[PDB]
């Protein structure tokens, strides 16, 4: 019943805008924020909002609320890889509380080819590169 | 069941020591101009106090000089917000359907105290707003009237005793006349 | 200082140590809406009437309590363990409705200028001690950041009953007796 | 800050597990979440204070305890393979808002102890074909035949950890995805200019960290005991 995230998985071209939707029960809740779990790390807080307003925009980070829609969401401008994280959406009765005191959390969210050799210091694996960029698999 | 929301108190970075948190919503004229005031108190010294009219946290005594900076950073968001999310929501959703909707009917009675004195004894009302006059024979008596303060029994009632110093001739028409506004009609009590 | 039609003291924690004493109470224009009892962790509404319509979640008295400890921690050091100065409470005894033989009333003992928020407020009938049909308030804030506190007595006026309200508080050398007679 | 020991345990079905926490923020409320890919960030148990522990979202098989302000401990009375996941801690309070989460804790249960191994660290040297064409150099590390899948790999030049130009398997690869074990595999990349991979006095080292069996772990087989160990391999310019 409580909070659904979406989109579940998302891709974006390095330099595009990127957006995460959300909705709630809850009913009115006065605390809805955001969390950036870096690859293989902890969740650390990025941005929050309360029902007090509907637009906050802070150091490259754009958060919107529509209270009556039970609907809020997150947007970024001119992205990188540096903003490729598992992002986390949660919402809560600001305080007092409560049963729904705090959080929650929704489900989550030279193009120049070559194939070079490498030897042992004999045992070889080779590469696929520049499509920096590189990977291997073998059998 | 509509929920009552608390104002939030913010943490820090044979002798008795004492700490108070006083969060306070000042309403005037509905919710038309609310004023939020939080104060933080050591023993009786008020050291650090948010006030909505200034808009940031400020020290109030030297003991709060360091406290100021910190709170302004860690709360201040959320604290400006409290006015609009639990000064208001508190009033427009729990005060309206309770306190601002108590009437409690008053409760007039006269008697001789000890030339004596008559005691009109107006009890059990709510709100505090009330008017109480002394008519001996049709007109209002100014002199020899000695009222008390407006006692507050603190169960959400009041009381007040108005006193008339008089001297009984013949048999006369005495009148404690009493206007509250849980009274559509003025209670008026008769004495000998 | 400070013009208004209505005052909501919403959230009012108080913590004093040693001994771990705490008290979480809301007010509206001067009357206790409710306190949170801290052992049992339940709101306690002044007139249970107010208990039917609205709820206050009690864990939120606990939160405001917790932070209020902490800052005592910090400040008590900071002040150079300046300890609080024990005040004399004053008492006045009065009755709710005029007094009339055989009809039950309520004796009221109201104590103001309490500091700290520890007092003892008790009842005497011809100087033997009384507990049955006693109710006592919370601590109730003032301007100069003292408190006031009232206790209520169920009696049935008579003759000659003599009624004393007794206050014990560290600011007093010797227990004060408040004497009242119908 | 927060911390939490263990940071990675490997378990035995039908054992007792305890993960502590210890926040130092003087905070009021503490929570154990479990993060499993697919199912999100689920709440196991929590607390509001020294003493009491409330049921969360997914408290089945998870009996939780908190003796004091500082400490909050998650207890798994009886292990099963499905208890296997990441586990996080987080504290907040006096008086919020902002949940401060712990560094993390990677647990692994097993039904048997049979297919458990360390990783073999093979460091590979770039082609001269690379140095002539792209005017720079790229060394490649591989680690194969290890169970289970959680290993931390890094790079070292002049006994110094180095981050620049390093790609690594963000996830490993099952050797046979068809079979139910079936041993995992991993890879990595390192790069600088070819005035370092020509010059001798620069000391390269690839370094897997593996968190296998610890000290007190009842070992049965007559092969070398698989244990928590660094595994290395190096090169010179």
């Amino acid at each position: 019943e409580q909070v659904e995230q979406l989109p579940s998985i998302l891709r974006v071209q390095e330099g595009s805008s990127a957006s995460i939707n959300c909705s709630y029960e809850d009913s009115a809740s006065n605390y809805f924020p955001w969390y950036k779990q870096e690859p293989g790390e902890n969740p650390k807080l990025i941005i929050d909002i309360r029902s007090n307003m509907e637009r906050k925009q802070t150091q490259g980070l754009i958060v919107l609320l529509d209270k009556k829609a039970k609907r809020f969401s997150l947007h970024i401008t001119d992205t990188q890889p540096g903003d490729s994280a598992m992002y986390f959406c949660a919402a809560s009765r600001r305080g007092s509380g409560g049963s729904n005191y705090k959080l929650t959390f929704g489900k989550g969210t030279n193009p120049d080819p070559a194939v070079y050799q490498l030897r042992d210091s004999d045992k070889s694996v080779c590469l696929f590169t520049d499509f920096s960029n590189s990977a291997v698999a073998w059998s | 069941l509509v929920e009552r929301l608390y104002l939030v108190c913010g943490g820090e970075g044979e002798r008795h020591f004492v700490h108070q948190f006083k969060g306070e919503c000042y309403f005037t004229n509905g919710t038309q101009r609310i004023r939020l005031v939080t104060r933080y108190i050591y023993n009786r010294e008020e050291y650090l106090r948010f006030d909505s009219d200034v808009g940031e946290y400020r020290a109030v005594t030297e003991l709060g000089r360091h406290s100021a900076e910190y709170y302004n950073k860690q709360y201040l968001e959320r604290t400006r917000a409290e006015l609009d999310t639990a000064c208001r929501h508190n009033y427009e959703e729990t005060e309206v359907p309770t306190s601002l909707r108590r009437l409690e009917q008053p409760n007039v009675a006269i008697s001789l105290s000890r030339h004596n004195t008559l005691v009109c004894s107006v009890t059990d009302f709510y709100p505090a707003k009330i008017k109480v006059r002394w008519f001996r024979n049709g007109q209002e008596e100014t002199v020899g009237v000695s009222s008390t303060q407006l006692i507050r029994n603190g169960d959400w009632t009041f009381q007040v005793l108005v006193m008339l110093e008089m001297t009984p001739h013949q048999g006369e028409v005495y009148t404690c006349h009493v206007e509250h506004p849980s009274l559509k009609s003025p209670i008026t009590v008769e004495w000998r | 200082d400070i013009e208004a039609d209505h005052v909501g003291f919403y959230g009012t924690t108080v913590y004093q140590s040693p001994g771990d004493i705490g008290q979480y109470t809301h007010e509206f224009d001067g009357d206790e809406l409710f306190y949170v009892d801290l052992d049992k962790k339940k709101t306690v509404w002044r007139l249970p009437e107010f208990g039917q319509l609205i709820l206050f979640e009690p864990q939120g008295g606990l939160q405001n309590i917790a932070a209020e400890k902490h800052n005592l921690g910090i400040l008590t050091k900071r002040s150079n363990f300046t300890p609080a100065t024990n005040e004399a409470p004053q008492a006045t005894v009065f009755p709710k409705s005029p007094v009339l033989l055989g009809q039950p009333n309520t004796l009221i003992c109201f104590v103001d200028n309490i500091f700290p928020p520890v007092i003892n407020i008790t009842w005497l009938r011809n100087s033997k001690s009384v507990t049955d049909g006693v109710y006592e308030t919370s601590f109730l804030v003032n301007r100069d950041h003292s408190f006031h506190k009232l206790s209520y007595l169920t009696f049935i006026p008579s003759d000659d009953d003599i009624y004393d309200c007794k206050v014990e508080h560290w600011g007093l050398e010797e227990p004060v007796l408040k004497h009242w007679e119908p | 800050a927060v911390t939490q020991s263990p940071r990675n345990k490997v378990a035995v079905t039908g054992g007792k597990v305890t993960l502590s926490c210890d926040q130092t923020n003087n905070h009021n409320n503490m929570y154990w979440y479990r993060q499993d890919t697919g199912h999100g960030l689920r709440l196991i148990h929590y607390s509001y204070g020294a003493g009491s522990t409330e049921k969360g979202d997914i408290p089945d098989g998870y009996k939780a305890s908190r003796p004091s302000q500082k400490e909050f401990s998650l207890i798994l009375e009886l292990a099963t393979p499905s208890q296997t996941s990441v586990y996080f801690c987080a504290s907040g309070g006096l008086g919020g808002d902002e949940q401060y989460f712990g560094p993390g804790t990677r647990l692994t249960v097993l039904e048997d102890l049979k297919n458990v191994f360390p990783p073999e660290v093979a460091v590979f040297e770039p082609s001269e074909a690379e140095i002539s064409h792209t005017q720079k150099a790229t060394l490649v590390c591989l680690a194969t035949g290890f169970y289970p899948d959680h290993v931390e790999l890094s790079w070292w030049v002049n006994g110094k950890e180095v981050h620049s130009g390093v790609c690594t398997d963000p996830q490993p690869l099952k050797e046979q995805p068809a079979l139910n074990d079936s041993r995992y595999a991993l890879s990595s990349r390192l790069r600088v200019s070819a005035t370092f991979w020509q010059n001798p006095r620069n000391h390269f080292r690839c370094q897997v960290q593996f968190y296998g069996l610890s000290e007190n772990d009842e070992w049965t087989q007559d092969r070398a005991k698989p244990v928590t160990q660094i595994v290395s391999a190096e090169a010179w310019g």
